[PDB]
């Protein structure tokens, strides 16, 4: 498939908090550091 | 009528659950209510005839 | 948290808590800098 434009965001987080990177999730990270839109499209790649 | 969903209270569905399956529940509610209204309209049309 | 003396590490106390309302925000006033590591739950969402 072809995409109109591509945005890449990179950071480093805690192991337990990796589940907070998802639309509709709540917590410290999902609220005060990084919020994803509910109708989000795209991928998340997280590795130790 | 819950229409097979977990609850019949729409704002409860919003508040108590995250969007992923809350969307499914709301879609089920909307489909059920729309079907009921359609059935009522058709029955009214027959009576009008 | 304000007890005069704590038990020794080997003979550590055990306290049960039930049927109460807890306001953990006050726990942020213990020291100017102190460890608050939390496992399996975000500290900012302990009031919900």
């Amino acid at each position: 498939l072809c995409f109109t434009n591509v945005y890449a965001d990179s950071f480093v987080i805690r192991g337990d908090e990796v589940r907070q990177i998802a639309p509709g999730q709540t917590g410290n990270i999902a609220d005060y550091n990084y919020k994803l839109p509910d109708d989000f499209t795209g991928c998340v790649i997280a590795w130790n | 009528s819950k229409f097979g969903a977990i609850s019949s209270v729409l704002n409860d569905i919003f508040s108590r659950l995250d969007p992923p399956e809350a969307e499914v529940q709301i879609d089920r509610l909307i489909t059920g209510r729309l079907q009921s209204l359609q059935t009522y309209v058709t029955q009214q049309l027959i009576r009008a005839a | 948290f304000n007890a005069t003396r704590f038990a020794s590490v080997y003979a550590w106390n055990r306290k049960r808590i039930s049927n109460c309302v807890a306001d953990y925000s006050v726990l942020y006033n213990l020291a100017p800098f102190f460890t608050f590591k939390c496992y399996g739950v975000s500290p900012t969402k302990l009031n919900d």
